[PDB]
């Protein structure tokens, strides 16, 4: 199998 | 908008990566010897050290590192799969205690992610919760080091 990414966390909470 | 913590998936399982220093570090007991999904197919480990509970695949798209802590603090800061971040006083080399134990529920799922320093800066990568009872009051961290010597 492979492993997916399913979402992101950005440390400093940057919206952009 | 990048992001140093990733949250993976296998067929059987959900946890945490963190991109430290260009690589996509997680814990060898969620991903194994698996490969990581990318839109030209899958890539293949570029680290991989069961003894550590460690692997690593080149950092992924939409991703940023994190940088490895250089102050030495012992007052971490564990980052959760839900983004919840819990203070941690570090006991030892690869361990820490929580400033205030949460059920395991709260700590399932966010193997692989980061213990940060008071600068934000990678202290070490979060391996196991140390439960009693069902409440989770000290984990398990691989630190930083042993990343930086794998590579
Ligand atoms: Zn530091």
């Amino acid at each position: 199998g492979s492993v997916v990414i399913v979402g992101r966390i950005v440390l400093s909470g940057k919206p952009a | 908008v990048e992001g140093e913590v990733q949250i993976v998936s296998t067929a059987t399982q959900t946890f945490l990566a963190t991109c430290i220093n260009g690589v996509c570090w997680t814990v060898y007991h969620g991903a194994g010897t698996r490969t990581i999904a990318s839109p030209k197919g899958p890539v293949i480990q570029m680290y991989t050290n069961v003894d550590q509970d460690l692997v690593g695949w080149p950092a992924p798209q939409g991703s940023r590192s994190l940088t490895p802590c250089t102050c030495g603090s012992s007052d971490l800061y564990l980052v959760t799969r839900h983004a919840d971040v819990i203070p941690v006083r570090r006991r030892g080399d690869s361990r820490g205690s929580l400033l205030s134990p949460r059920p395991i529920s709260y700590l399932k799922g966010s193997s692989g992610g980061p213990l940060l320093c008071p600068a934000g800066h990678a202290v070490g990568l979060f391996r196991a919760a140390v439960c009693t009872r069902g409440v989770a009051k000290a984990v398990d961290f691989i630190p930083v080091e042993n990343l930086e010597t794998t590579m």
